[PDB]
């Protein structure tokens, strides 16, 4: 079996700068053998690339392949947004095998979030669990911190958050930090805040609410 | 739109086997060949078999040669893949797809690129039993912010959409965390302008599959 290797794992690149991407293989395979996918978030592979270089049908002039024997490379010439993805070399001169991805990350100058906090709903406090949620919304870069406090009370591992795939309109992030309580817990106490901690801020911001309305 | 469709995704406890269906065009089922690759964390994605039903000829990977079978159903085009006493490592995204060669004379390259694929089917490996969700408002308090928490289900996936699809703009569905409970919590969301709040209805569409739930929730 050959072993396809891709470097480096993430690329950070503007738009209108131009992406390579390296794909070596264990052994050496002739170029009619190479493929090249992308995947972007949540879909199936395209087909980019066939045979070391030749475009799939409807694919863009900005992808480009290249290289021969265990050194093999897609060129994005110049990034579009929309080409934040991960992407995947095959070799199928024999048994078909693919390397493990690289991920493009399009840049993007610095963007606060827009932050809002949401108490749980009634009828999942008639069911005695008490979620609540505090987004933070389109954001850049991807490094922010969420703390939960409770009467300003710091909360630790009671929360759980997931962040949305860089979007290829605007190129940032969104995230949802979930405190989870007991209905019991959630009415002995007033005072719940989120408080947010991103470049794009000057110091941290906090929404917050109180059981009233 | 010459395409390929999928069976849902499904829970299967370990030791067991699973099936799915890959239904084509005509065309594609004619003259091209038909392989299953699948897709998980920490392995990507890796090979499995493929199937030219035009001869009915077949060629698995070696890391599945005895509990993998793939099998077509000429009447309607659709190709079949089973893959025997399942182990938690099978658990992934199992896809479709057409090589990208049309067949030859003499052949077949089961190693091919691959021109088209299906839309995937998640077959989770998993000793827990089916859940549906239980959905809940998040409610607002000049743009602001909605949404809905898919909360407590089993197994992945569901998927989320506003207004029946008319809602797309601003809408963020969020990927699923996995609880210290041990089911699955989701959360999608939509920004809109506060002056719309008078104006328009909000509600999410969510479905979640394997259960067979599906839930219309308005928003204030």
């Amino acid at each position: 079996d050959i072993v396809m290797t891709q470097s480096p794992g993430t690329l950070s690149l503007s738009p209108g700068e131009r992406a390579t991407l390296s794909c070596r293989t264990s052994q050496g395979v002739s170029s009619s053998y190479l493929a090249w996918y992308q995947q972007k978030p949540g879909q199936a592979p395209r087909l980019l690339i066939s045979g070391s270089s030749s475009r799939a049908t409807g694919i863009p002039d900005r992808f480009s392949g290249s290289g021969s024997g265990r050194d093999f490379t897609l060129t994005i010439s110049r990034l579009e947004p929309e080409d934040s993805a991960v992407y995947y070399c095959q070799q199928y001169a024999t048994s078909p095998t693919f390397g493990q991805g690289t991920r493009v990350e399009i840049k993007r100058t610095v963007a606060a979030p827009s932050v809002f906090i949401f108490p749980p709903s009634d009828e999942q406090l008639k069911s005695g669990t008490a979620s609540v949620v505090c987004l933070l919304n389109n954001f850049y870069p991807r490094e922010a911190k969420v703390q939960w406090k409770v009467d300003n009370a710091l909360q630790s591992g009671n929360s759980q958050e997931s962040v949305t795939e860089q979007d290829s309109k605007d190129s940032t992030y969104s995230l949802s930090s979930t405190l989870t309580l007991s209905k019991a817990d959630y009415e002995k106490h007033k005072v719940y805040a989120c408080e947010v901690t991103h470049q794009g801020l000057s110091s941290p911001v906090t929404k917050s609410f109180n059981r009233g309305e | 739109q010459v395409q390929l469709v999928q069976s849902g995704a499904e829970v299967k406890k370990p030791g067991s086997s699973v099936r799915v269906s890959c239904k084509a065009s005509g065309d594609t089922f004619s003259s091209y060949s038909i392989t299953w690759v699948r897709q998980a964390p920490g392995h990507g994605l890796q090979w499995m078999g493929g199937i030219f039903p035009i001869f009915g000829s077949t060629n698995y990977a070696q890391k599945f040669d005895d509990r993998l079978t793939i099998t077509t159903d000429d009447s309607s085009r659709t190709v079949y893949m089973e893959l025997t006493s399942l182990r938690l490592e099978d658990t992934a995204v199992y896809y479709c797809a057409r090589g990208a060669s049309k067949v030859e004379p003499a052949a077949p390259a089961y190693s091919d690129a691959f021109d088209m694929w299906g839309q995937g089917t998640l077959v989770t490996v998993s000793s827990a039993s089916t859940k549906g969700p239980s959905v809940f408002p998040l409610a607002p308090s000049g743009t602001a912010a909605l949404g809905c928490l898919v909360k407590d289900y089993f197994p992945e996936p569901v998927t989320v959409s506003w207004n029946s699809g008319a809602l797309t703009s601003g809408v963020h569905t969020f990927p699923a965390v996995l609880q210290s409970s041990g089911l699955y919590s989701l959360s999608s969301v939509v920004t809109v302008p506060s002056s719309s709040l008078g104006t328009q209805t909000y509600i999410c569409n969510v479905n979640h599959k394997p259960s067979n739930t599906k839930v219309d929730k308005r928003v204030e």
